[PDB]
């Protein structure tokens, strides 16, 4: 929880642990936008057939 | 068809480094489940 880390620790170290959080969820959003594009693709293949 | 273990291949028989790779939540069963669907495409396209 962001909030709970920007409650509880001060930018020295919560910037580092947001920073974290950051890149994990920034993979997960971006491995979702590939997977996104790869079935569009599919569903565009089909429907153009 | 391919299939690729992602636990055993991050963190190979270490309890520690699959209690760490846990944090990361569900990227073992987003990559597992997608190589699952290749496989079913491929027995699909072979069937058509």
């Amino acid at each position: 929880v962001l909030n709970d880390i920007l409650s509880r620790l001060d930018p020295p170290e919560a910037e580092v642990q947001i920073d974290r959080l950051i890149t994990g969820r920034l993979q997960s959003l971006q491995t979702y936008v590939t997977q996104q594009l790869i079935r569009a693709a599919e569903i565009r293949a089909s429907a153009n057939l | 068809k391919t299939s690729v273990d992602c636990t055993m291949y991050i963190c190979g028989d270490s309890t520690e480094c699959s209690n760490l790779l846990l944090q990361y939540g569900s990227f073992c069963t987003q990559l597992n489940r997608a190589l699952t669907g290749i496989a079913v495409e491929q027995d699909k396209n072979t069937q058509e």
